[PDB]
């Protein structure tokens, strides 16, 4: 009963991320003018399965490792904390409901970069490792930040629950009270994932992921699935967060069709806007972080300490 | 070195209440209402000596004034009040803001009767 | 039905650093904390700690083990990076803690204890919580004195780690 | 003492003789010293939380801040030393 | 040289953490408090040079609460019986 | 003043909007009048359980009967 | 650097071990060492030169080292029946890890390895505040958790500190050197008596202060890292090396000077009890860093005999080299010993 | 135009799986209503009690006002 | 109600190990009937280990780690 | 427990994935092995590496921000209390002070990144 549980959890975020790369691809193609892959399948409903067993199958390719250890870890961490991350969204019901919750996942989120780092490492190629520690860099910077905009936005909540959060959420949508703070969180999503602006590149350039999307083959197709996963997850974990809809018990389904509705579209303004903007260069965006956001999010963070007690409406702990 | 001693297993075996955190929790609020004559008396007793096992003659009253209470429930206003626990019992923390409609009807036929 | 899980954590926290204090090199240190690290949370929480579980599970194991791993890999390049050696004394001090961990755990039967150390007692039970507090953490609550009553103790960390940043950076010379 | 608190202890001490008995790499000291430091988190917090001795719980906070920034000082003077030679 | 400022001046700064019969953030009795009341109790106005001597009963049941060694050392010697009574059999009541 | 203010505000906008949520939300906490609603209303939410004391040779207050008014009474809370 | 950010430290420096003096809990007392160490890393290595981060570095680990061990101390202190306050350790093992770390947080005599390397590496200044400032903070512990001392250990530890650390410096010509192992001794003298009557702890310990400052301000005044310095500062300007030497024969303990008064009165309360054999044992040794001392005192005379004196090193300039009280303490740790009814205004 | 909306829909049907089932699953594996919220060990101690109480060793049966007759 | 319900099953649970104690440890090297272990007798809160034990081991788990991971 | 299941399974499926990723490619029909390649010469991919100060601070002043960060975290526990006066002032202190830290750390030389 547990295990079938478990199942049904993880199965459908690896199919959602191949039909996600389907809706990427799509996307992105009529944005741009063109129709994107129909001679796979009918409307391209079969592109995923040939990127998938094709893409499995091309041979292992390169190099001495120097490290047997690292690179069979780094996959397997990636993807364990990609899946494990879901276990705490609420849903209707959190398939494991957590007091503290969203720290959890705040946490694991932290612990996601050692497999850039050991990725990164392993390559033996020295460009590699410098662009690994660059890329450790950038996702760090933005684990400060992020964590204190959860550690304000849950200060409306009064507790980590995350299931509380629906509660807070039935009157009105937590982005009125603030909007500002979760557009800082918006591009604070798309921070780590490195979706442009933020991505580094090919051509010339910094080209992390030159070695990184191309070393590891089939686990490329791992660091391929939890990157997008984990896209997924911080639309979804958005949704949770900044907005959501009525819980109506005895039909929890409309509660979930609503939500993923939402989800869904969030995922696809991140590809269109990565399909938008160009990139920043690398201290452009470094500095831009330690410039501005995080002085601003200082400010509006001690005014949500302050502010609650002003209006005398703090957070019922329960 | 000194020896305790414990009541006679007859000394304990008095009454029971049996039933659901659910409707104990309702239920609970209307009797703390009329009931607590001798309930907080009891609070004062085992608080106040502190020895459980000293004071357990009290639990007895209280137990018995809470087995009354569910007692009239019983006989006065039944149906009414199962479907109020029944709705509060679907839970998720059993919150007194889900099913209002037989709260106030719950009251309802309390205070039109009892 | 084990139910031993805190010191079968408790165990594997040992081996990491046992086998793990030798070998010449910080690259394979990183591991073998972070596993006991990760361990700790397993025992932290298996007491229910959860929030300081977390907090060890957040702060040292992202922030500590993310730092050293990144200044190591920035500091020695590895090409080869192999068995190395020196693991000789870890192993036979895993033989030696293994005996003397199976000594611990052999002479456990009434109290155990050691002869250079403080006392100990030993056997096979576990004291645990009960007493219910409603609504209570016990815990985080505890933390919400930090901010109550923690005026003195705030004040001196938060100081001393400003502190550390113009240390930190004087020392990196900014001049 | 129950079991747990000597195994912890038996790590201590494993720390720390790697610690004293090995000077060929400086970051490992550096780092045995740091786990014996978590193995110091595990004790306070285990302790506390098991006699519920609760305006107390800080010791495992704050006795981990200083487990940082006299760590990051600690790498911040790795550094200073390594640009001395290597 | 231990100065003692925060009597001087009226403040308490550690006061407030040091022991386990303090005002709690929303009190709960310690897991030992009673013990620690009885403590100190009998040893607050002496110099501990003779309440080690005098207080030596009372602490020691401190300790018997804190470390539970007699007590868990106790309930051993039960199952140390139970164990070679398992051979001669002494059945069970429970269900 | 007056142009120092029109300056940074003219360069970096971020930054004076970060001063001016701080500045006010340091000083706001004080003058607002809501402010002991707030702890008021965090004092009225027990989380202990009220233990009677021995009645008999005191001054009345605080009454017996939960109905009985003499006690403290949050109602300013029932409609507010 | 900059001239407000060491005040911004050295005032943070003073902060720390003020609270390692006040607070009555231990988790504080551990902040404030931990504060000692963090704000003391900047003041030693000013300039840039690599013996000061090498040896800056060798006072880290040991310093933060015993700083981690004292916190083990200070659980054990929890596990057995416990509660946080300063007072007598409830362990006799909690006492035993907590005078092995107060012993490394001080030079003592299995722990004092790193304090002549570390006092040689660092500049002058750091090196004052190095052998005294710092010196303040675990007397004041242990004057605290005395009750609790297995006397065998810092018995043990201060007899091995006066005899390895004050037999060791001999064929050293260096300064900073010789401060150094001085210091271990003077340690074993102070943790000596601990156990017996503290009020002499704090007397040889305000006695060694004033020394080591008279001391290190002068090799200010003249800046000298070796004896050769010493002798050709005798042919620039004779009155600030005879200040030099008066000032360690004060540190030797002759009769006559100041430092005298330390070793006497230890003697008194040291043997009004019962055992009278180890005194003679620490004079014993206290004679050989005498003589040693004394040789240094041959470095110098007048008739000299040849020292290649050299030249050039006739000046017309006085020096304007700020130094800040020099006569005050030198003629406190000449003169003093014509006091001391005065030694009980110190406790 | 249309090509994307079927692989959004297949997204939705993707991303719905979950949610419908573990919500069936706690009305079903956990009774007829939902499964309790241990959060806090109040709230725990008060499910321990249903259990015993219950007979089944089950919180799901709830008893009820005439259990005790 | 929950308190006296509580007290009571605790007492009763305590008074059964008491007896199962009394048949077992029946022989010559008598520690006498059930007594406390301490020097000064009065009520003092069970540990939780001498209420449940001897109790066939399947409700120690739920109980002791019970709570921690929830349900 | 039930959490714990969670990540046994979850680690499975990753190990399980990896495998099959390992078989299938060198599991495939034919694979062949001939190539050289040369670790060989400096100038490859870049050359060497001067390690630079900039990323290690950067490092480090996230170690410095992560503790104020997490000894801010508590606060929504904190944040009601029966002190709120002393709540807000060690609050608005605190983050406040590590507002201080950066803005020091903005005044000098330091972050600035073209260098
Ligand atoms: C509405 C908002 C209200 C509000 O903000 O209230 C203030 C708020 C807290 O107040 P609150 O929340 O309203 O009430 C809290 C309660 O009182 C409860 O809190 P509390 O009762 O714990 O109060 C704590 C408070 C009060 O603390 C105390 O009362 C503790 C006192 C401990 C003893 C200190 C003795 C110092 C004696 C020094 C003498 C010389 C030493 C050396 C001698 C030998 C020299 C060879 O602490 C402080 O103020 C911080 C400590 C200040 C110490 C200052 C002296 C340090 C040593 C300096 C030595 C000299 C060095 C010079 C340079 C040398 C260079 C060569 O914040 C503060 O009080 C200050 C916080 C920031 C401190 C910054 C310090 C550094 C400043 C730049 C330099
Ligand atoms: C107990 C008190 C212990 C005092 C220890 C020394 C404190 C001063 C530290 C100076 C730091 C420094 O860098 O100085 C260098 C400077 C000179 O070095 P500098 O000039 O190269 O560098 C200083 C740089 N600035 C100016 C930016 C700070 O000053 C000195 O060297 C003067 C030292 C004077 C020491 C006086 C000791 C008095 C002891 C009195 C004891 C009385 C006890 C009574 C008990 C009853
Ligand atoms: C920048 C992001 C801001 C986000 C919102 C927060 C708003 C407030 C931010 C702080 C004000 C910044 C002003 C610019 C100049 C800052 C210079 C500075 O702090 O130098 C360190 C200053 C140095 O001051 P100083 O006297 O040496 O002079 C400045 C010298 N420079 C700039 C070279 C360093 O140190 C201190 O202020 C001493 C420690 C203060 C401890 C904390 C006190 C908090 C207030 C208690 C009441
Ligand atoms: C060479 C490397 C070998 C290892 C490779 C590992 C790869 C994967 C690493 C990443 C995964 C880390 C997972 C960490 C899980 C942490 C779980 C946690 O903290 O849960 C919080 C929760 C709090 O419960 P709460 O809500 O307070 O209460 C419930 C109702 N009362 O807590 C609970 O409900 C209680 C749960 C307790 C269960 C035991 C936890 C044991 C954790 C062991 C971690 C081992 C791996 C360490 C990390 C290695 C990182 C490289
Ligand atoms: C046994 C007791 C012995 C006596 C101890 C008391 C010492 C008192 C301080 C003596 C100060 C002497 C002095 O001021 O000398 C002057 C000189 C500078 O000259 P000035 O007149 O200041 O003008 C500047 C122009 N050049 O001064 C200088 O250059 C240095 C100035 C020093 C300033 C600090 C003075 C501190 C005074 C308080 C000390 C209290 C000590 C009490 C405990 C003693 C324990 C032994």
């Amino acid at each position: 009963m547990f295990m079938i549980n478990v199942l049904t959890l993880i199965i459908p975020i690896l199919l959602a991320v191949a039909f996600l790369t389907l809706v990427e691809r799509k996307v992105l193609g009529y944005m741009q003018f063109r129709k994107g892959p129909n001679v796979v399948g009918p409307y391209g409903l079969l592109q995923p399965i040939a990127d998938a067993i094709k893409l499995f199958i091309k041979e292992p390719l390169r190099p001495a490792t120097s490290s047997i250890s690292m690179f069979i870890l780094a996959p397997i961490l990636a993807l364990t904390l990609a899946l494990t991350m879901w276990i705490p969204l609420p849903m209707p019901y959190p398939l494991i409901n957590m007091n503290l919750g969203v720290l959890f996942m705040l946490a694991m989120s932290s612990l996601a970069v050692y497999s850039i780092l050991w990725s990164g490492w392993a390559s033996n190629s020295k460009y590699a490792l410098i662009g690994a520690l660059r890329a450790v860099a950038q996702t760090i910077s933005y684990e400060v930040t992020l964590a204190i905009i959860l550690l304000s936005v849950l200060l409306m909540n009064g507790s980590f629950t995350l299931s509380t959060l629906i509660i807070t959420q039935e009157q009105v949508w937590l982005i009125f009270p603030a909007w500002p703070l979760a557009m800082m969180w918006f591009i604070s999503t798309l921070a780590e994932t490195n979706r442009a602006p933020f991505d580094l590149t090919e051509g010339e350039s910094e080209l992390v992921s030159g070695f990184n999307v191309e070393y590891a083959a089939g686990p490329f197709a791992l660091f391929f699935m939890a990157e997008y996963a984990n896209i997924i997850m911080m639309n979804i974990f958005t949704t949770t967060l900044f907005l959501g809809a009525f819980h109506n018990p005895y039909m929890p389904e409309l509660y979930t069709i609503n939500f993923t509705i939402k989800s869904l579209l969030l995922s696809i303004t991140f590809l269109w806007i990565r399909a938008s903007y160009p990139r920043f260069r690398y201290d452009q965006l470094m500095h831009l972080l330690w410039k501005n956001f995080l002085p601003l999010t200082l400010a509006l963070c001690m005014w949500h300490v302050s502010l609650p007690i002003l209006l005398s409406s703090i957070p019922p702990q329960t | 070195p000194g020896i305790v001693e414990l009541p006679s297993l007859e000394d304990l075996k008095v009454q029971e209440v049996k039933v659901s955190s659910s409707v104990l929790k309702a239920a609970a609020h209307h009797y703390g209402a009329q009931c607590d004559k001798p309930n907080k008396e009891f609070m004062l007793c085992r608080w106040e000596e502190k020895d459980p096992r000293r004071c357990l003659e009290e639990g007895k009253l209280v137990n018995q004034c809470a087995l009354e209470f569910f007692r009239q429930i019983k006989r006065h206003c039944a149906e009414p009040f199962t479907e109020y626990w029944t709705c509060i019992d679907y839970s998720g923390l059993q919150l007194f803001r889900r099913c209002r409609k037989e709260q106030a009807q719950f009251d309802k036929c309390v205070l039109d009767k009892l | 039905m084990m139910t031993y899980i805190v010191f079968i954590l408790s165990i594997i926290f040992v081996m990491g650093f046992v086998g793990f204090s030798s070998k010449p090199s910080p690259i394979y240190g990183g591991l073998g904390l972070i596993v006991s690290g990760g361990v700790g949370c397993g025992i932290v929480l298996n007491f229910g700690g959860s929030f300081l579980g977390l907090m060890v599970f957040l702060i040292y194991l992202g922030g500590m083990m993310v730092v050293f791993g990144y200044t190591t890999a920035m500091a020695t390049e590895q090409y080869p990076e192999v068995w190395v050696s020196n693991k000789v004394v870890l192993g036979t001090f895993i033989t030696g803690l293994l005996m003397e961990f199976l000594m611990v755990y052999y002479v456990l039967k009434d109290k155990e204890v050691e002869i250079v150390f403080k006392f100990n007692g030993m056997g096979d039970w576990v004291i645990y919580d009960t007493g219910d507090s409603g609504f209570f953490s016990e815990e985080a609550m505890g933390i919400a004195a930090l901010y109550s009553y923690g005026t003195w103790l705030v004040i001196v960390t938060g100081w001393s780690l400003l502190i550390g940043v113009v240390v930190i950076m004087e020392i990196t010379r900014g001049n | 003492m129950s079991l747990v608190y000597m195994n912890i202890m038996m790590a201590f001490t494993v720390s720390l003789t790697g610690l004293l008995m090995y000077r060929s790499h400086l970051m490992s000291s550096l780092l045995c010293l740091e786990g014996m430091m978590l193995s110091l988190f595990i004790l306070a917090t285990l302790m506390i939380l098991n006699s519920h001795f609760t305006l107390a719980s800080m010791m495992p906070i704050i006795l981990l801040v200083f487990a940082a920034c006299e760590a990051a000082l600690g790498l911040s003077l790795l550094v200073m030393v390594s640009n001395t030679y290597g | 040289p231990f100065f003692d400022v925060q009597k001087k001046l009226g403040v308490d700064l550690d006061h407030w953490m040091t022991i386990q019969s303090a005002e709690q953030p929303h009190r709960i009795p310690a897991r030992c408090h009673a013990f620690e009341k009885e403590w100190i109790e009998c040893a607050h106005g002496i110099g501990s040079i003779r309440a080690e001597k005098e207080c030596k009963i009372e602490f020691e049941d401190f300790r018997e609460c804190l470390l539970r060694q007699k007590t868990m050392k106790r309930l051993n010697a039960i199952k140390r019986q139970r164990d070679k009574l398992i051979k001669e059999g002494k059945y069970t009541p429970p269900p | 003043v007056a142009a120092f203010l029109k300056n940074v505000w003219a360069k970096e906008p971020v930054l004076v909007a970060s001063f001016a949520i701080a500045g006010l939300a340091v000083i706001l906490p004080t003058l607002s009048p809501y402010t002991k609603y707030s702890l008021m209303i965090n004092r009225a939410t027990p989380y202990n359980y009220p233990v009677p004391l021995r009645d008999d040779g005191n001054m009345p207050d605080v009454p017996s009967h939960p109905q009985d008014p003499q006690g403290p009474s949050l109602e300013w809370l029932k409609r507010l | 650097m900059n001239p407000i950010i060491l005040i911004i430290i050295l005032m943070t420096v003073m902060l720390g071990t003020i609270i390692v003096m006040i607070s009555t809990h231990w988790l504080l007392i551990w902040i404030g060492f931990e504060m000692n160490m963090l704000a003391i890393i900047p003041i030693m290595m000013k300039k840039h030169n690599p013996r000061a981060t090498e040896a800056s570095t060798k006072y880290f680990l040991t310093q933060s080292t015993a700083s981690m061990l004292l916190m083990m101390a200070i659980i054990i202190n929890l596990m057995f029946s416990g509660q946080w306050t300063v007072m007598k350790l409830f362990n006799p093992m909690a006492s035993m890890l907590m005078t092995m770390a107060l012993a490394m947080k001080l030079g003592m005599a299995p722990f004092h390895f790193w304090v002549p390397e570390v006092t040689q590496g660092i500049p002058l200044s750091s090196g004052l505040i190095l052998l005294t400032w710092q010196k303040l903070a675990p007397m004041s512990v242990l004057y605290q958790i005395l009750p609790s001392i297995n006397l065998d250990l810092i018995l043990t530890l201060s007899i091995l500190s006066i005899t390895i650390g004050g037999w060791g410096g001999l064929n050293q010509t260096q300064l900073r050197k010789i401060m150094a192992y001085s210091s271990i001794a003077h340690m074993g003298w102070m943790t000596a008596v601990l156990l017996y009557n503290p009020t002499m702890t704090l007397l040889n310990l305000i006695i060694y202060i004033i020394m080591t400052s008279t001391m290190f301000t002068l090799f200010m005044a003249n800046s000298t890292t070796t004896t050769l310095s010493l002798s050709h500062t005798w042919n620039k300007a004779p009155i600030m090396t005879i200040l030099v030497l008066i000032t360690l024969l004060s540190m030797g303990g002759l009769p006559p000077l100041s430092g005298f008064m330390p070793k006497w009165m230890i003697i008194q309360e040291m043997t009004k009890n019962d055992s009278i054999i180890l005194p003679t044992l620490m004079a014993i040794t206290a004679l050989l860093n005498l003589y040693f001392y004394m040789r240094l005192t041959y470095s110098t005379a007048l008739t000299m005999f040849p020292s290649t004196n050299n030249m050039k090193m006739k000046w017309q300039f006085p020096t304007t080299k700020r130094m800040t009280l020099l006569p005050t303490m030198t003629v406190l740790s000449t003169m003093l010993l014509p006091l001391t009814p005065i030694l009980s205004i110190l406790e | 135009w249309f090509e994307v909306l079927p692989g959004i829909a297949v997204m939705g049907v993707c991303l719905f799986i979950p949610g419908m089932a573990t919500a069936r699953i706690h009305r079903f594996s956990n009774g007829g209503r939902e499964k309790r919220v241990a959060h806090y060990s109040y709230q725990w101690y008060l499910m321990e009690r249903d259990r015993r109480v219950s007979g089944v060793n089950r919180y799901y049966v709830s008893k009820g006002l005439e259990n005790i007759d | 109600l929950l308190q006296a319900e509580k007290d009571r099953r605790v007492l009763q649970m305590l008074r059964e190990n008491l007896e199962e104690e009394a048949t077992i440890m029946k022989d010559v090297p008598g520690w006498k009937v059930g007594e406390s272990v301490f020097h000064t007798t009065r009520w003092v809160t069970p540990m939780m280990g001498e209420l449940y034990g001897l109790r066939t081991g399947e409700e120690i788990l739920s109980s002791t780690y019970g709570f921690i991971w929830y349900t | 427990m039930n959490l714990m299941i969670t990540l046994l399974t979850n680690f499975t499926l990753a190990t399980l994935l990896v495998t099959i990723a390992f078989w299938l490619p060198q599991l495939n029909v034919y694979s062949e092995k001939t190539s050289p390649y040369e670790c060989g010469f400096d100038p490859m991919g870049s050359a060497r590496l001067p390690f630079s100060m900039k990323f290690f601070l950067v490092a480090i002043t996230f170690l410095l921000f992560d503790l104020e960060i997490a000894l801010l975290l508590p606060l929504p526990w904190a944040s009601q209390t029966t002190n709120l006066n002393t709540m807000l002032t060690m609050a608005l202190l605190l983050i406040f002070l590590l507002a201080v830290s950066l803005a020091y750390e903005w005044t000098q030389k330091g972050l600035e990144w073209t260098e």
